[PDB]
C-alpha cells in the first residue's frame, strides 16, 4: 500500500496545421512564353484540377486550427487577485509587460522553433488571437473548475477543486486538507524544472516545417531540368532553332514539369490527410483531458490524471499534464473477510489489512489506518464459503451508550 | 548571381560595372467576395500579396469595402483576422474578427456557486 | 472532370478515335493512337488515386461514426463532449442518405446563485469532512448540499466523517453538528 505521493508535469506536443500554398501553373510550366501557353492548352482543365485540390487542402488547414482551439464561446478574464491557495501561475499566465499577449512558455517555445509561380496564403487566425484563445482556456479552468465546459461557468476555490480532484481518482479529500502546502510546493517545483528542461526537447514541430522546405525547394530546383531536351532555358529554344522543330522540345519541356508538379500536390495532399488525423487527435486531447477529468488509463499522460493547462506552439500545441503517482509502499498481510460471530464482514470501500498484531482497513491508494467498525463493513453471507477468514472481533458503536 | 534556389538575383553591368538586383515584379491572384446573388450585386476584389475606396489589408489590396472600427463575428473570412459581410444603404464593409463576448468570473476565497 | 477529359486532342489530330482510324494508314495511325493512349492513361491515374484518398477520409470518418454509435448509444458516455454538448443522458440514432445523424439528449444547468462555503467544519475539536457534499452557508447557517443542485440538508454524523485534527486545516469554521443519536437517549 502506497505511503507517498508526488505530483509531475509532463509535456506533450501535436501539430495541427501545415503552411497553406498555392501555385500558378501557367507561370510554373512556361513561365512568360506566348507560344507555349498556346501548345499547353491541348490538356485542359489540369490547372483547375490542381487549383482545386490545392484550395481544398488550405481550407481543410485553416479548419483544423479553427477546431482545436475554439471550444469555449465566452472569452473569460484572470482576476487581478492573484492568491490560488500557495499556487504559483505566474510562468504560464499571460504577461502584460511583453507587447504581445504571449506567456513565458509560450515565448520560450516560439524561439525554441525556427517565387515563380508560388505563393503563400497568411492563416485566417493571427497568433495574438491563438493567444488569447489560450488565456481563456487557462482562466477559465483554473476559476471555473469544468462548469465552464459545459454552460455557464460557476467559480469554486481552488482548494476545494482540488479536493473534488483526489476524490475522482480514489482518495479522501483529508490527504489534500492536510498536505495542502506539501502539493503546493511540489507543483511548483515541478513547473520550474519542466520550465528549465525547456530551455534546452521537441523535434515533432520541426518536421513539418522542415518537409514543407525541401519539397518546394526540390520543385524549383526542379525547374531548371533538362527533362531529356537540348537545353533548359525557353528562350534559347525559342530564339536558336526553327519553330517546326522547337515544339518537340517544348512538348518534352511541358510534360517534365507537368508530371513534377503532379507529384507534388500527391506528396503535399498525403501528408496533409496525416496532418488532418493528428488535429482530430490533439481537438480530443484538447475536449477531453482539459475541459474535465479524464479516467482512462494514460491517455492524458503517465500516472492518475489532475488536469491539464494549454500552450501555443507554433503551428501547434504544447499541452503540461499533470499526474499523481504513488512514492513508496510498505509490506502488509491482508484477509479478504472477517469471522466476527459466525458471519462473514466484508469491507464497504476499504482494503483489510494487519500491522502484524490487529487487523486495520484503509482506503486503497494511501496508507490511511482506520480501526475496524460495524460502520466501515457490511454483513453478507456465512463463514464457511469464503476461501480465507481471520478471526478477530468488530467493534460496535451501538454498545458503549448501553449505561 | 545567384540564390539558393538556382535562379538569377544579381547582375553586373559590363558597361560600367555596378551591381543590380533582379525581383520578381508584381505577382499575385485576384479574388472576388460576394454576398449571395440572390441579395445583391454588388461584390469586393481582392488582390492578395500586392501593395496598392481602397483598404489595406495584411493580407494583400482590398477594393470595394471600407473599414469599421466595430467588431462582428467572422462572415466571410479573408486572411489574417479579416471578414466581410453585407449588412450594414447596404455595401460590403471589412472589420477585423472578433472572438466571443467579454466576461469575468467573480471568484473569491470563499465563494462557490 | 474525367469525362470532360475526352475532348483534349494530346497533341494529335483529334479527339475521336473514329476519325483518325478512317482518315490514316495503319503505319501512321500509330503516332495519334498512343499520343492519346498516354494522355488517358494519366487522366485515369489522376482519377484513381483521388478517389483512394477521399475513400480513406471518409473510412476514418465512418470508423469515428461506429465508435459514436457503439459508445452514445448503447449505455450512457462519461467522456466531456464526445456524446454531444453539456452531460450526456442518452442518444437516439436516425438515417440519412450515405450518412447517420444523431440526436445527443443532454442535461445543462441554468439558475446559480451566491454562496459563502468553508472547506471543513470543528465542531468539538474534531475535523468535520462532506462525504459526498459541499458545506454552503446562507449566512445564518451552514448546510450540506449535492454539488449540482441546491438541495440543503441540515450536518449530521450520518453525512459527514470525523478524520484529523482543527489545527492542520487551512479553511475551517466553527458551528455546531446534529447529533442523531441525541433525541434517541430519550
Ligand atoms: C513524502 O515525501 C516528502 C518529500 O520530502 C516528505 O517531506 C514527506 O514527509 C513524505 N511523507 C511522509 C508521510 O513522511
Ligand atoms: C511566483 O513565482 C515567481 C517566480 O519566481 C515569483 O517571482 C513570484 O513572487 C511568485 N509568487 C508568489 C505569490 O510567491
Ligand atoms: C496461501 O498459500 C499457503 C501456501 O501453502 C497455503 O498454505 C494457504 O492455505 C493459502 N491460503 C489461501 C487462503 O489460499
Ligand atoms: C475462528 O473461531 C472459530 C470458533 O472458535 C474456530 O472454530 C476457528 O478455528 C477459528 N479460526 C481459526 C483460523 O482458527
Ligand atoms: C507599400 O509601399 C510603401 C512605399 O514605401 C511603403 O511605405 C508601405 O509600407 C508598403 N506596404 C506594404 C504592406 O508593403
Ligand atoms: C482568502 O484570501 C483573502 C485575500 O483577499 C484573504 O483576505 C483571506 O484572509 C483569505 N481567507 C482564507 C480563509 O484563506
Ligand atoms: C456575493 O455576495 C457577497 C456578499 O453577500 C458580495 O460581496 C458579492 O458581491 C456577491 N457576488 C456578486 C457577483 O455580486
Ligand atoms: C472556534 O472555537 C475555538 C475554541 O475557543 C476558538 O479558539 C476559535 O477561534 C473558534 N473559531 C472561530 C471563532 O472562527
Amino acid at each position: 500500500i502506497p505511503t507517498n505521493f508526488t505530483i509531475s508535469v509532463t509535456t506533450e506536443i501535436l501539430p495541427v496545421s501545415m503552411t497553406k500554398t498555392s501555385v500558378d501553373c501557367t507561370m510554373y510550366i512556361c513561365g512568360d512564353s506566348t507560344e507555349c501557353s498556346n501548345l499547353l492548352l491541348q490538356y485542359g482543365s489540369f490547372c483547375t484540377q490542381l487549383n482545386r485540390a490545392l484550395t481544398g487542402i488550405a481550407v481543410e488547414q485553416d479548419k483544423n486550427t479553427q477546431e482545436v482551439f475554439a471550444q469555449v464561446k465566452q472569452i473569460y478574464k484572470t482576476p487581478p487577485i492573484k492568491d490560488f491557495g500557495g499556487f504559483n501561475f505566474s510562468q504560464i499566465l499571460p504577461d502584460p509587460s511583453k507587447p504581445s499577449k504571449r506567456s513565458f512558455i509560450e515565448d520560450l517555445l516560439f524561439n525554441k522553433v525556427t517565387f515563380n509561380g508560388l505563393t503563400v496564403l497568411p492563416p485566417l487566425l493571427t497568433d495574438e488571437m491563438i493567444a488569447q484563445y489560450t488565456s481563456a482556456l487557462l482562466a477559465g479552468t483554473i476559476t471555473s473548475g469544468w462548469t465552464f465546459g459545459a454552460g455557464a461557468a460557476l467559480q469554486i476555490p481552488f482548494a476545494m477543486q482540488m479536493a473534488y480532484r483526489f476524490n475522482g481518482i480514489g482518495v479522501t479529500q483529508n490527504v489534500l486538507y492536510e498536505n495542502q502546502k506539501l502539493i503546493a510546493n511540489q507543483f511548483n517545483s515541478a513547473i520550474g524544472k519542466i520550465q528549465d528542461s525547456l530551455s534546452s526537447a521537441l523535434g515533432k514541430l520541426q518536421d513539418v516545417v522542415n518537409q514543407n522546405a525541401q519539397a518546394l525547394n526540390t520543385l524549383v530546383k526542379q525547374l531548371s531540368s533538362n527533362f531529356g531536351a537540348i537545353s533548359s532555358v525557353l528562350n534559347d529554344i525559342l530564339s536558336r532553332l526553327d519553330p517546326p522543330e522547337a515544339e518537340v522540345q517544348i512538348d518534352r519541356l511541358i510534360t517534365g514539369r507537368l508530371q513534377s508538379l503532379q507529384t507534388y500536390v500527391t506528396q503535399q495532399l498525403i501528408r496533409a490527410a496525416e496532418i488532418r488525423a493528428s488535429a482530430n487527435l490533439a481537438a480530443t486531447k484538447m475536449s477531453e483531458c482539459v475541459l474535465g477529468q479524464s479516467k482512462r488509463v494514460d491517455f492524458c499522460g503517465k500516472g492518475y490524471h489532475l488536469m491539464s493547462f494549454p500552450q501555443s506552439a507554433p503551428h501547434g500545441v504544447v499541452f503540461l499534464h499533470v499526474t499523481y503517482v504513488p512514492a513508496q509502499e510498505k509490506n502488509f498481510t491482508t484477509a479478504p473477510a472477517i469471522c466476527h460471530d459466525g458471519k462473514a464482514h466484508f469491507p464497504r470501500e476499504g482494503v483489510f489489512v494487519s500491522n502484524g498484531t490487529h487487523w486495520f482497513v484503509t482506503q486503497r491508494n494511501f496508507y490511511e489506518p482506520q480501526i475496524i467498525t460495524t460502520d466501515n463493513t457490511f454483513v453478507s453471507g456465512n463463514c464457511d464459503v469464503v476461501i480465507g477468514i481471520v478471526n478477530n472481533t468488530v467493534y460496535d458503536p451501538l454498545q458503549p451508550e448501553l449505561d | 548571381g545567384r540564390d539558393i534556389a538556382d535562379t538569377t538575383d544579381a547582375v553586373r553591368d559590363p558597361q560600367t560595372l555596378e551591381i543590380l538586383d533582379i525581383t520578381p515584379c508584381s505577382f499575385g491572384g485576384v479574388s472576388v467576395i460576394t454576398p449571395g446573388t440572390n441579395t445583391s450585386n454588388q461584390v469586393a476584389v481582392l488582390y492578395q500579396g500586392v501593395n496598392c475606396n481602397v483598404f489595406q489589408t495584411r493580407a494583400g489590396c482590398l477594393i470595394g469595402a471600407e473599414h469599421v472600427n466595430n467588431s462582428y463575428e467572422c462572415d466571410i473570412p479573408i486572411g489574417a483576422g479579416i471578414c466581410a459581410s453585407y449588412q450594414t444603404s447596404q455595401s460590403i464593409i471589412a472589420y477585423t474578427m472578433s472572438l466571443g463576448v467579454e466576461n469575468s468570473v467573480a471568484y473569491s476565497n470563499n465563494s462557490i456557486a
